[PDB]
């Protein structure tokens, strides 16, 4: 981006990167790198060391960082005293975290300079319109059973396989493929991101897939009209590339993190067809019933309708019965998936070495 | 086909026709005529022999009106040799030409005046020829006769300067010979040829024969380094029906854009999710009919 | 020039020439020692198959229409092929 | 073709071709081997 915008010169720029670690030789320039390797207390490389002590010798004019949330962690706040920089700008989309620590970004980087009217943006067609909404999946009688007598982290997996959050989540991604949407589905559950997508036939996306096999899913996603739905785990969220999206399905989430939850709308916020009249994005946070699933999606939503977004719940979607294939319809299915859900959880002397 | 194209080729055949003989001439006007041959090729429209085309091949390739390929091909029988191909580089042609030309008529120019230098003096016992400046160095006691260093003869006079007029006259009857020649690059200097090489004379080409051993298609190789239009036609009857479909196409777009019912509208009164004209026309005729009475081995496929 | 051009067909050399004058248009071949003459009639002709540039074979495949009718023209020029 | 220039005589040939020239990594969806496409290019 500053190599396309603006007239800056190549030999200008420069990256800190485990990669990248040659510097621009000119008087004046630009780095670019990350919090975690100008941060980073552990025993780092030499050449490592000498663009670090290259950066801290220099006095910066200006130091921008970008998802500023992530500096009031803990030593990811002491990259404003290690960098000796006159004017600190910090851009993001998400100011908010679960702690109190959001509070002392005006100790860190200054006061907060504009708050940008979210509504203003989407009526003026900078952003996408989206339709948030909050699908209510009722949990089974045998799965609701095995959920009250089991500790959280068990819980946790319990609510979110539940078959009829399998139904509706099929059933949308059904209805809007058939209305031609970019769908992306999000889930931080590993596990039941790849059962989900195993249920579903469509490609799942998460940590230990492979970089080449992750640009490869996404090039289809992109590209070909049988790719309309990628399952996204936890991978999605952080600032990663991905193809423009006009639906989005929250599987699972991570507690009430409202910075998890603005940053996975914002990736349907910038979608192409914001110039079609008419045109709408969708939000969909598939949520289980009389559960804990209910005060973390308020609490992670409480961050948007702050934004001024209406949450619309969805106690009945139109077409369930009517649906060919539902996931785990049958009870006997259903049993099979409890019963899967619950068993989830001297050079000479060197020959010897 | 190209008009400077035309000049070169008339050029070509000019130089070859006048200085060279009938032989080269066939040589140059086989290539000028079918762009690039073969040795095949040439002996099969020629009737020559292989040593018989030797001293024009060589003369043409030293004197660069022929360039050769080294180009050897894959033929089915499997029996190929390394063939040449014999055709012709026009700008490297016509720079070798007028370097010939330029050389001789300055070479003649130097004669000239190494003519117009006088007599001087040859010992005819001896052969040898003595200048005037050496003359008057080995000049008798008398002053009247040049003696010879060696032989010890008395100097006759040799014909520097009597011939003067005579190269002169030669080069007069070299200079009006060779005008259609300095026309020829008159035109071609004031025009522009484009550097032809093996690849742009096969455009062109003619072959000579049928079973022609010398495969022409060129094999390119790594590590040396030395669209359509169609159109609808309609009687503007159908385009109705067009419009008809493009507004369907519209309905269709609509359709797409369309708004979900669970977001239109509240769902929490519906239940929970869980599992004869003819024989007319024929009247109106008749009635017109009685109006008138009144009145009276598979590859590579695309798809192109 | 662009409708005349070296080829060889069925192992045999020739010229290519195009008869776009006459209704409907022929794709004559004739030897080059005169000893036939071949001519391809373009009504009856339903797709073209042709060998990419990478190729280093170079051939040109004519197809008919009604057992289809085909015909194998062989370049030695890929500009002639272009063409 | 660069001694014509040394004597005033323009040449039409330009200085010839002497002088002066020139991973498969693994798969994890493997529930859709074949049902996505290659993509090279955009
Ligand atoms: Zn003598
Ligand atoms: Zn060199």
């Amino acid at each position: 981006q500053f190599l396309q915008w603006c007239t800056l010169q190549p030999e200008n720029c420069a990256v800190f990167t485990s990669d990248n670690k040659e510097m621009f030789q000119t008087e004046s320039g630009l780095v670019v790198s990350t919090y975690s390797m100008v941060a980073n207390t552990r025993n780092r490389s030499h050449d490592s060391q000498k663009v670090m002590d290259f950066l801290t010798g220099r006095e910066w004019g200006f130091i921008i960082l970008d998802e500023v949330h992530v500096v009031p962690a803990a030593m990811f706040r002491r990259v404003v005293s290690t960098i000796a920089a006159h004017a600190k700008l910090g851009l993001t989309a998400t100011l908010v975290r679960e702690d109190d620590k959001i509070g002392d970004l005006n100790f860190l980087i200054g006061p907060k300079l504009y708050e940008a009217n979210w509504m203003e943006l989407s009526q003026k067609g900078h952003i996408a319109n989206v339709q948030c909404a909050e699908v209510w999946c009722p949990m089974t009688a045998e799965f609701y059973q095995e959920y009250l007598r089991e500790t959280a982290r068990k819980r946790m997996l319990l609510y979110i396989m539940n078959p009829t959050k399998f139904q509706a989540c099929q059933f949308l991604i059904q209805y809007h493929e058939r209305r031609g949407d970019k769908i992306i589905v999000f889930s931080d559950n590993v596990y039941a991101l790849q059962e989900y997508a195993l249920k579903m036939g469509k490609p799942f996306i998460y940590g230990s897939t492979p970089q080449q096999e992750r640009m490869n899913i996404l090039q289809n996603f992109q590209y070909n009209d049988q790719i309309n739905t990628i399952f996204l785990s936890k991978v999605g969220d952080t600032s990663i590339d991905l193809p423009e999206a006009t639906c989005l399905i929250q599987i699972s989430s991570h507690y009430g993190s409202r910075r998890q939850e603005a940053q996975r709308l914002g990736r349907i916020l910038r979608a192409k067809r914001r110039n079609d009249e008419g045109f709408n994005a969708f939000f969909y946070s598939l949520v289980s019933k009389d559960t804990q699933e209910m005060y973390y999606s308020t609490k992670r939503q409480a961050f948007l309708v702050d934004q001024g977004y209406a949450f619309k719940v969805i106690t009945h979607l139109h077409g369930m019965e009517n649906i060919p294939n539902l996931a785990y319809a049958s009870p006997r299915e259903r049993r099979e998936l409890l019963q899967e859900v619950l068993l989830k959880n001297h050079p000479l002397i060197r020959k010897m070495y | 086909d190209r008009p400077i194209d035309d000049i070169v080729k008339n050029l070509l055949k000019f130089v070859v026709r006048g200085f060279y003989g009938g032989s080269f001439v066939l040589v140059l006007d086989a290539i000028l005529f079918h762009s690039v041959l073969a040795e095949d090729d040439l002996k099969q429209l020629l009737s020559i022999n292989k040593t018989e085309l030797g001293p024009l091949i060589a003369r043409l390739r030293s004197d660069r009106l022929i360039s050769i390929h080294k180009q050897r091909e894959y033929p089915p029988n499997s029996k190929s040799v390394e063939r040449v191909y014999y055709y012709v580089k026009y700008p490297h042609a016509i720079d070798a030409i007028k370097w010939k030309v330029h050389q001789v008529v300055q070479r003649l120019k130097d004669d000239l005046d190494k003519n117009s230098e006088p007599n001087g003096y040859m010992c005819p016992i001896c052969l040898t020829k003595y200048t005037q400046l050496e003359a008057v160095q080995l000049l008798n006691f008398d002053r009247t006769e040049f003696l010879c260093s060696l032989c010890d003869e008395p100097l006759v006079e040799d014909d520097s300067g009597k011939k003067n007029k005579e190269k002169q006259d030669k080069l007069n009857r070299l200079m009006d010979q060779i005008q259609p020649i300095i026309d020829s690059l008159k035109k071609i200097d004031d025009s522009r040829i484009e550097e032809n090489t093996f690849e742009i004379a096969l455009a062109r080409l003619i072959p000579p024969q049928n079973q022609s051993h010398a495969a022409y298609t060129y094999n390119p190789k790594k590590g040396s380094t030395m669209a359509t239009l169609h159109i609808n036609i309609t009687t503007a009857s159908d385009e109705v029906a067009q419009r008809e479909l493009q507004e369907r196409q519209a309905e269709e777009k609509r359709k797409q854009n369309a708004v979900p019912e669970w977001h239109k509208q509240s769902t929490i009164g519906k239940t929970a999710l869980g599992r004869e004209e003819r024989e007319n026309e024929k009247t109106l005729n008749d009635y017109y009919a009685a109006l008138a009475k009144k009145q009276a081995l598979e590859d590579e496929f695309e798809d192109v | 020039m662009s409708h005349s051009g070296a080829a060889i067909f069925e192992k045999v050399s020739g010229i290519i020439a195009i008869n776009e004058d006459v209704s409907p248009a022929e794709l004559t071949w004739r030897s080059t020692d005169g000893d036939k003459v071949h001519t391809v009639v373009l009504s009856t002709i339903d797709k073209l198959q042709a060998t990419p540039a990478s190729s280093e074979k170079m051939m040109l495949r004519l197809i008919g229409k009604v057992k289809p009718q085909r015909h194998m023209f062989s370049f030695n020029n890929r500009t002639v092929m272009d063409n | 073709p660069r001694k014509l220039q040394d004597l005033g005589l323009k040449p039409a040939s330009v200085d010839p071709a002497t002088i002066k020239r020139q991973r498969k990594g693994k798969i994890t969806n493997t529930h859709m081997t074949g049902i996505l496409k290659d993509y090279s290019h955009r």
